[PDB]
């Protein structure tokens, strides 16, 4: 139901944010 | 010198004296078995298998002889109550004697192996040193185990060449030794199916023969030899203790929950039969059936066998004992003489009332009477001043059907209360408390004592397994760690792989 | 208990005989 | 009371009148005493695990220590090397003084609270 | 046939004696009430 | 004669095999990439 | 060491101390049998536990007839 | 003394560390908040809401009393509140 | 690499725990579990 | 290099958290046991098994939350998620008590994993395995209390529930029903635990107050070096002090530290045995001689008889709410009560 | 250089990630009224 | 009081038999020198 | 048979104490 | 008889304390 995406959105967005900020060094 | 806790380590590299010690242990154990049986024979009363069966009398090895087919005495009685039997040599007495003779013979062989310890058989032909080839010994002994397991199942338990084993009906009323046919289908894994025990021994015996043959012919892999220290007899002690505590937990559980090999006429009921009112349901089932085919109340209850009523009594529940309440169950509540009959309670309005039964957890329990719907209608009050439900106020009476008090009714409150105090225990029995100077306090059965002992020994053998497993794998540092162990091996990051000096950075 | 006690003592004596004969201190000439 | 069953009577009455089990100072006493027994076993087993080999399999290892010898009888660096890997490096003491001060302080302070 | 080489002397020092006696006596002091019951 | 609980047993059995097989597949992979140099 | 007639007959059964098969030998086959036995014990446990319920398997005293 | 991972004190004083975690930490907090504020926690775990322990004229506990019908008993009790 | 002083990291983290814990003690007196 | 050996290499690399082969069993089981407890104490009720609230969500606090045992009606069911009781429904599994068996069983295998880790690391580092051996005591307590005890009883219901207050209730249950304080095996456990804490305190204090002056600072911690060979405190002065204060003292440092292992480990093992007895209601509940006298002589009173009255109070007053499946209805008039109270 | 992602990194986040989530959920609970 | 009369011999052997064992071992230790 | 209950402990101690005395003396004779 | 037994064991323990203190094996340096 809808409440499950409400909950999961800050998680995915936080995960995305860290992905962007770290991708360059993870490559190395 | 050796500390006291290490004196038997002098056998580790002495196969002959190890054999001698093992022979002496085997002599002691067989001697105990014969001694215990003779003491039980000298104390056992065989005169009433109904209300004074072996398990009320504190018999411990008697049931194990009966389980496998020994049921009669040279004296002419049998545990099933038949008289004039002739058992032949394999009476209780003959089994006891055989174990004593066996003990004596093992003792003599122990002396011979102790003196003549230096047998060439125990020497490695290459090196001249004492050596046991444990991998091959295992295959030999496993092959033997499998042969004996198979024969036990194929001949003794089937009755092909043997007596069979104890079997009974589900209510423990008609037990006897019978041959048992194997159950090969999935119900053979049902702990309550005797034919599964037969099939187990046939199938597992064949597997043991085959595994044994494998282990005689195929050498252990190098990786496993080294990993398990298969040149070190203490690795066998470690794994053997492990197998033994595993076995001891299993027999503890099947003794406690019940299975086809722990029958209730030999060991007593289980606590779960009290928890689930197992016997009460069957009693009620039979009475309802007598009544619907036109029997009197008196007739229906009088048809209940006393042996079935005696199971429906908390004094035979194995979870009612105490650790230091010693001896037979008879020493507590007494020697059961007779079922008094089924007590029926009614109030002054003719309604039938039901005593709430004691659960096993409670050393003491109040006396509460309910109607068929669970509504409290009478009790024995503690504080009298605001009492609502006293027997005096509610006019409670008790009537008996069946048994010694059949057709009698009691109305004086003190007498009625007295039977209600006894009805919390289930069915009501007349006990002889004088013969044994019984103290009136419940003891546990052989089912309880066996379970206790085996669960405790199993737990302690777990420590043995840890101890000897540790000793096997850490033999090199038993006496202390390397005096020349340098900080590089235990400081961090020096080696990529902990303890491997070849992965230095 | 008293029967057990009498038999126990008797059994110890028989054991003593065994050790006294077969595990005696051997007499040596010297 | 000055007696074994009298002690239990005192404990039971105390619980009915004070709910001592739900009191934080008693909970700290339990932590002091359970923790004291834990650290007793830990310390005894770590020192015992790292005794330096000074004896043979036929004699008690205790004879490897002589009263008043100047050298330590176990290898504390090996003990630390084991305990730090059992958990992680910085959860293990390498300073014997801090270690023995901790042993002293944990049960003393727990028992102060329960008193 | 040579005498058995695996024989070892056994020891119990005085301190172990005292420790073992204390253990036994205290155990007896503890269990005796339960034996008499 | 394949009852619900026998079906559940097989479900549990496969689930476990997946968990252990997946775990070991991953540990083998990592160990092969990131070796100790000797 | 003392030779005896029985010892001379049993001799070969205690003659291969330390002999091993190379490397891993039958270890993979052992692992298979261990795994089968685990499932088999699981089944037996869960039948006793009434977590595995099978047709015609009444895990009760009432299976004595 | 070290196994080659980066020192913690070096990480948590670093600018990049806090650029990431000033997002990820509040995000996780808010996710867990919403898990409760939306009522989802109740439904996932089956935990009664303050109005759902008893039926209106009921002081009997909905105690499971069968092993193999237990699932259905709970369901029966829940429908006694709809 | 070492930009933010650790004593500041510790003060702010420390205050953050005081806040959440304080909230939990507040909630002992309000709402569910308050006896009211 | 075979694949097995390369996995061995990787598992045994020196890293911040050592893994090992034991890690494959330990780390999932420990994290699942721990996560199950946090999950259940935060979100899951005990309404349908116990008639109790037991989670933060429901209003409980750190002292009263628990993961409670399953209902008595489950018997000793493994209560597998996919089993016949929950039938794969996670929600019902939670409501039926599945998290209890989940935590207990994962906890048990996690404990095994941890002791295997103690063995594994000890073998790699080259020390003797006495820390693993010592840990057998916590294992024996766990299995005897959380597993063997409920297996002898009617169901998991009567095991300890995983919570602070729930364990407090367990203590009190054992007093009122088992008279557990009277049990000599518990008494030996008490002596080993209290004796261990004493040894811990007295050894640490002794070392700290027999230190050698090995530096000029008023903080004496700085004057120790983990590679110094010298003892950092005086066994000789310690021995003299205790000999003159108490009569006897340790003289052998090895015996001293073995004794420290021995006392608490033995005590815990002894208590575990007593609990195995209580699995069967094989209690040390009574002294028969005392009961015979007291039944006959109404003026005979001891602290033993006084405590049984308390047990009787505990049982009658807590049973109806503590054992809801029994449907105990005790009218006011049958409750044991002294005067006025 | 230092690696970013390690076994250590996993162990830390295996615990830290759900801790913060639970803390947020338990914070929200303090405002639930009956 | 009506105690178990076998409690006496039980207690006596529980003390005596282990104690004698230790004394035997101690005295033969001393006479080794 | 209604025997004297103290007979058992009297007999047991009568055997045990003197016998233990001799065993103690013999064993320490052997170890020197 | 039970009283005698309890006090006897207690008295043996007190006697053991005496020997353990005054007749201990003397700790000797190096
Ligand atoms: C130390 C090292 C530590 C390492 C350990 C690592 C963790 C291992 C995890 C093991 C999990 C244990 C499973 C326990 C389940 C169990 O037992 O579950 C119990 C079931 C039996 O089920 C019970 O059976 C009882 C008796 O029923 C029987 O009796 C009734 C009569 O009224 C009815 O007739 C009924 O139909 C009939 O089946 C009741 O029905 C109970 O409600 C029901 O739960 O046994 C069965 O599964 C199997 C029983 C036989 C196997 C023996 C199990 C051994 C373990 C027990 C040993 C301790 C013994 C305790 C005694 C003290
Ligand atoms: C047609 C073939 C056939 C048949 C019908 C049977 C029939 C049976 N087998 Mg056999 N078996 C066979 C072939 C067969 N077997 C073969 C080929 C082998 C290989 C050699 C075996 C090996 C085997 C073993 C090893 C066992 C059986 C057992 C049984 C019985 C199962 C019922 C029971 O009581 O389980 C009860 C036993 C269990 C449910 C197993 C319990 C497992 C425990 C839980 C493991 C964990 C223990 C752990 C250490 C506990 C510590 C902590 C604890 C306190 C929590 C039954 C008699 C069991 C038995 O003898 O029971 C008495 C048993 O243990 N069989
Ligand atoms: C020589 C043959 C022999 C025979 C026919 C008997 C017969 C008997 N004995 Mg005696 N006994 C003997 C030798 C013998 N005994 C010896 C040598 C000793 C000294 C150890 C004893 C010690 C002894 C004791 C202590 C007791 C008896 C008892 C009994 C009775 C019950 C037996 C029973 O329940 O076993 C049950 C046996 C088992 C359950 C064995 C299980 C074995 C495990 C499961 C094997 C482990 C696996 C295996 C190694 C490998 C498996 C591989 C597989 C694939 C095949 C019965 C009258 C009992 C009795 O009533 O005494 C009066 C009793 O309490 N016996
Ligand atoms: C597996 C073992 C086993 C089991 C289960 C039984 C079971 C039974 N026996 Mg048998 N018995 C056994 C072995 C066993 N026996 C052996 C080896 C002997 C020879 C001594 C006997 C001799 C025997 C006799 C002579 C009699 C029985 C009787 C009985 C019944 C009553 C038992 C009783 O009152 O226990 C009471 C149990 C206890 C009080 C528990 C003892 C607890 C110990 C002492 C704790 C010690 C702790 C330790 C010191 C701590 C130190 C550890 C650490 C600090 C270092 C019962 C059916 C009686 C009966 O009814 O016969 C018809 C009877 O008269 N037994
Ligand atoms: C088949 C089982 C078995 C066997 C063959 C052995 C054999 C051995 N053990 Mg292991 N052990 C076992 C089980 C076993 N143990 C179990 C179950 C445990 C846990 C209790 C241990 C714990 C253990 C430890 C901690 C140690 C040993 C040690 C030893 C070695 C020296 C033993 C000695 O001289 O004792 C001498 C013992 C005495 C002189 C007196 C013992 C008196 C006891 C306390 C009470 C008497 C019990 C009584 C006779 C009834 C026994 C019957 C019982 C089974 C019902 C020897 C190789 C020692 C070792 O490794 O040395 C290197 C050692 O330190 N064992
Ligand atoms: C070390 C890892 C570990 C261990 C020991 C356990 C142990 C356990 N778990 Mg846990 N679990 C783990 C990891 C682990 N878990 C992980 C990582 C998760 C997250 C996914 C879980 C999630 C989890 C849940 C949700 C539950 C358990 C449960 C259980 C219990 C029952 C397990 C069972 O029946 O297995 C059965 C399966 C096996 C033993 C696997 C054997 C492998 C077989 C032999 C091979 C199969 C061959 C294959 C099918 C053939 C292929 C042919 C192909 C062509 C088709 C037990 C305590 C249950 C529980 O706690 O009950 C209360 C439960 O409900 N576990
Ligand atoms: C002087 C007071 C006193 C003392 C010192 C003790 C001491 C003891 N009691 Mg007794 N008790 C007392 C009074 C006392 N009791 C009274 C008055 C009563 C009322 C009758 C009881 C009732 C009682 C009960 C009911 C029980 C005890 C038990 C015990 C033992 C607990 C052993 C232990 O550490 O378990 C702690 C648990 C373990 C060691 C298990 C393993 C734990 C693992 C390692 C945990 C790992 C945790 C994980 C890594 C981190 C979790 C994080 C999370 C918290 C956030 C110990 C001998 C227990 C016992 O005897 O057990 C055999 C027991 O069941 N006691
Ligand atoms: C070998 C050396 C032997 C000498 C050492 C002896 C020390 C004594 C041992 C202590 C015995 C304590 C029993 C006292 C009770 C007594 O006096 O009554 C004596 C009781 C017998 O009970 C008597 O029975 C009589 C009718 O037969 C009457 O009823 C009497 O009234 C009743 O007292 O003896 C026993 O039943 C003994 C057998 C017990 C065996 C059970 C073992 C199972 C328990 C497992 C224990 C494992 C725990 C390991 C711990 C780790
Ligand atoms: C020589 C000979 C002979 C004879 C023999 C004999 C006579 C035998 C006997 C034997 C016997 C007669 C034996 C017995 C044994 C016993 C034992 C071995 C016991 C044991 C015990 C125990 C071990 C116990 C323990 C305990 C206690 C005490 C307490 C409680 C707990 C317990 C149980 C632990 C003949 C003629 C044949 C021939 C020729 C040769
Ligand atoms: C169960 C389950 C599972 C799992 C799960 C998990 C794994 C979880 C986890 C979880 C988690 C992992 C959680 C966490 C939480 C946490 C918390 C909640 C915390 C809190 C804390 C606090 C509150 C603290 C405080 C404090 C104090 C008090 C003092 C000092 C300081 C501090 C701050 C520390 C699965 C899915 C498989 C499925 C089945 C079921
Ligand atoms: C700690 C910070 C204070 C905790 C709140 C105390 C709450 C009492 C007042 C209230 O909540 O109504
Ligand atoms: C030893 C490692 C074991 C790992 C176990 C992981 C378990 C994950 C299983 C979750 C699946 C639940 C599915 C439920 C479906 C049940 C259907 C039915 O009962 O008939
Ligand atoms: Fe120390």
């Amino acid at each position: 139901d809808w409440r499950v995406l409400v909950v999961l959105l800050p998680v995915l967005l936080a995960a995305g944010w860290a992905v962007r900020n770290i991708l360059p060094y993870a490559v190395k | 010198g050796l500390p006291w806790y290490r004196v038997h380590t002098v056998l580790i590299n002495d196969p002959g004296r190890l054999i001698a010690a093992h022979l002496m242990h085997t002599a002691l154990v067989a001697g105990w078995a014969g001694s215990m049986a003779l003491y039980e024979l000298a104390t056992f009363d065989p005169s009433d298998p109904v209300l004074n069966p072996m398990w009320r009398q504190g018999m411990f090895v008697l049931p194990f002889m009966a389980r496998l087919g020994v049921t009669g005495s040279w004296s002419g009685w049998s545990i099933t109550g038949e008289t004039g039997i002739d058992p032949g040599f394999w009476s209780f007495e003959g089994v006891a004697l055989a174990h004593i003779v066996l003990s004596g013979l093992l003792f003599l062989a122990a002396c011979w192996h102790w003196v003549y310890w230096d047998l060439e058989l125990f020497r490695d032909p290459r090196t001249g040193e004492p050596a046991l080839d444990l991998p091959k010994m295992f295959g030999i002994h496993l092959f033997l185990a499998g042969l004996l397991c198979f024969g036990f199942g194929a001949f003794h338990l089937t009755g092909l060449f043997g007596p069979g084993m104890w079997v009974s009906d589900p209510y423990g009323l008609t037990g006897s030794v019978q041959p048992v046919a194997p159950e090969w289908g999935p119900d053979g894994f049902n702990p309550y199916n005797p034919g599964g025990v037969v099939a187990h021994h046939i199938a597992a015996g064949i597997v043991g023969i085959i595994a044994g043959l494998f282990h005689i012919l195929v050498r252990p892999p190098q990786r496993l030899y080294k990993a398990l220290r298969m040149g070190n007899i203490e690795t066998v002690l470690s794994s053997s203790i492990a197998a033994v505590f595993f076995a001891a937990f299993v027999v503890a559980g099947t003794m406690w929950y019940g299975s086809a090999t722990t029958p209730i006429e030999l060991f007593g009921p289980t606590r779960y039969q009290w928890d689930s009112s197992y016997f009460q349901q069957e009693i009620n089932r039979r009475v309802q059936a007598s009544l619907a085919s036109g029997a009197t109340l008196e007739e229906a209850w009088s048809a209940i066998p006393e042996k079935l009523a005696f199971y429906d009594y908390i004094g035979n529940n194995p979870a009612k004992g105490g650790l230091f309440r010693t001896g037979p169950m008879n020493k507590g509540d007494g020697i059961a003489q007779a079922w008094k009959g089924h007590a029926v309670f009614r109030n002054k309005e003719g309604e039938e009332l039901f005593v709430r039964r004691m659960p096993a957890f409670f050393e003491s329990f109040p006396v509460i009477l309910t109607d068929k719907n669970g509504v409290v209608k009478a009790d024995i009050p503690f504080r009298r001043a605001e009492s609502k439900y006293s027997f005096e106020q509610q006019g409670v009476t008790v009537s008996f059907y069946g048994g010694e008090l059949n057709g009698q009714t009691f109305t004086d409150p003190p007498t009625v209360k007295s039977y209600a105090r006894k009805a919390i225990f289930g069915e009501i029995f007349e006990f002889d408390t004088e013969t044994l100077n019984s103290d009136g306090i419940f003891r546990t059965s052989p089912r309880g004592w066996f379970t206790f002992a085996h669960a405790v020994f199993a737990l302690l053998f777990f420590f043995g397994h840890i101890w000897h497993g540790a000793r096997t794998l850490f033999r090199d540092v038993f006496s202390g760690i390397d005096p020349e162990l340098s900080p590089e091996q235990v400081e961090w990051g020096f080696y990529q792989k902990v303890g491997d000096v070849t992965t230095r950075r | 208990m008293e029967t057990i006690t009498y038999v126990f003592i008797f059994a110890c004596i028989i054991a003593l005989f065994f050790f006294a004969i077969f595990f005696r201190e051997p007499p040596r000439i010297t | 009371p000055l007696g074994i069953s009298g002690t239990f009577n005192f404990m039971i009455v105390f619980q009915a009148e004070h709910n001592i089990l739900m009191h934080p100072f008693h909970q700290l006493g339990v932590a002091g005493v359970f923790g004291g027994a834990l650290f007793c076993a830990m310390h005894g087993s770590l020192v015992t695990s790292s005794l330096i080999r000074e004896t043979t399999e036929t004699e008690s290892a205790n004879y490897g220590y002589k009263f008043g010898q100047e050298e330590e009888t176990y290898n504390i660096v090996a003990a630390h090397g084991y305990f730090g890997r059992l958990i992680f490096q910085y959860a293990s003491f390498n300073n014997s003084r801090s270690l023995h001060f901790f042993l002293a302080a944990w049960p003393v302070v727990g028992v102060w609270f329960t008193a | 046939m040579e005498p058995n080489p695996n024989r070892q002397p056994v020891e119990l020092n005085r301190t172990s004696l005292y420790l073992g006696l204390l253990l036994i006596l205290v155990l007896a002091l503890l269990f005796s009430s339960y034996f008499f019951n | 004669t394949i009852t619900p609980s026998l079906k559940g047993f097989f479900i549990g059995l496969l689930s476990g095999a997946v968990v252990l097989g997946l775990t070991f597949a991953v540990l083998i992979a990592i160990s092969q990439i990131d070796k100790v140099q000797r | 060491a003392r030779r005896t007639w029985l010892g001379d007959i049993l001799r070969p059964l205690n003659s291969e101390y330390g002999k091993v098969a190379p490397g891993w030998g039958t270890t993979p086959l052992m692992a298979v049998f261990m795994g089968l036995f685990l499932v088999f014990l699981l089944i037996i446990l869960e039948i006793y536990n009434s977590t595995l319920i099978l047709d015609g398997v009444n895990v009760s005293w009432k299976a004595l007839g | 003394g070290t196994t080659g991972e980066r020192p913690f004190s070096d990480i948590i004083t670093s600018v990049r560390y806090w650029v990431i975690h000033s997002i990820t930490i509040p995000a996780l907090f808010i996710a867990g908040w919403l898990f409760v504020s939306t009522g989802l926690a109740y439904d996932v775990f089956g935990t009664p809401r303050p109005d759902s322990y008893y039926a209106q004229e009921q002081r009997s506990i909905p105690l499971v009393t069968d092993r193999f019908e237990a699932k259905q008993q709970v369901e029966t009790f829940l429908e006694q509140l709809k | 690499g070492g930009r933010i002083p650790l004593w500041i990291v510790a003060t702010v983290a420390g205050m953050g725990v005081i806040v959440i814990v304080g909230l939990f003690f507040y909630g002992a007196y309000a709402g569910l579990g308050s006896s009211l | 290099r075979g694949w097995f050996d390369i996995l061995d290499d990787w598992l045994k690399r020196d890293r911040f958290v050592f893994v090992g082969w034991s890690g494959i069993l330990l780390f999932p089981c420990a994290y699942l046991a721990l996560g199950g407890w946090l999950t259940g104490t935060t979100f899951v009720t005990s309404w349908y098994t116990h008639g109790l609230a037991s989670s933060y969500l429901e209003g409980c606090n750190f002292l009263t939350v628990a993961v409670s045992t399953p209902a008595n009606s489950m018997g000793h069911s493994l209560l597998l998620l996919w089993g016949p009781e929950a039938q794969g429904d996670f929600t019902r599994w939670c409501q039926l008590g599945g998290l209890w068996t989940f935590i207990a069983l994962h906890g048990a295998f996690g404990l095994i994993g941890f002791m295997l880790r103690q063995f594994e690391i000890a073998r790699l580092v080259g020390v003797r395995p006495y820390n693993a051996i010592a840990f057998s005591a916590p294992i024996a307590v766990f299995v005897s209390v959380f597993l063997i005890y409920p297996l002898g009883q009617s169901s998991w219901f009567f095991a300890p529930s995983f919570g602070v207050a729930a364990i407090f209730r367990f203590l009190l249950f054992f007093q009122g029903f088992h008279n557990w304080t009277l049990n000599p095996f518990h008494m030996m456990g008490v002596a080993g635990v209290l004796g261990g804490a004493l040894l811990c305190a007295i050894h640490g204090a002794t070392v700290e107050n027999t230190l050698f002056q090995d530096g000029e600072g008023a903080s004496t911690f700085r004057a120790f070096n983990p590679t110094q060979a010298e003892e950092t405190y005086s066994m000789v002065t310690a021995n003299r002090f205790w000999s003159q204060i108490f009569g006897i003292a340790f003289s052998n440092k090895r015996w001293l530290h073995f004794f420290m292992l021995f006392v608490p480990v033995t005590g815990l093992w002894m208590s575990a045995i007593g609990v195995v007895g209580l699995a069967l209601n094989l209690r040390s509940y009574d002294f028969i001689s005392q009961e015979i006298r007291a039944a006959e002589d109404p003026e005979f009173e001891t602290f033993y008889t006084k405590n049984l009255l308390l047990n009787e109070g505990i049982r009658a007053w807590m049973a109806p709410q503590d054992q809801p499946h029994e449907n105990f209805v005790f009218p006011e008039e049958v409750l044991p009560r002294g005067n006025a109270l | 250089s230092y690696p970013i992602f390690t076994v250590r990194w996993v162990a830390v986040h295996t615990l830290a990630v759900p801790t913060i989530f639970f803390l947020g959920a338990i914070a929200a609970m303090q405002f639930i009224q009956r | 009081m009506e105690v178990n009369q076998l409690g006496l011999i039980a207690t006596a052997l529980f003390v005596l038999v282990p104690s004698v064992f230790l004394i035997i071992l101690y005295v033969q230790t001393e006479s080794q020198q």
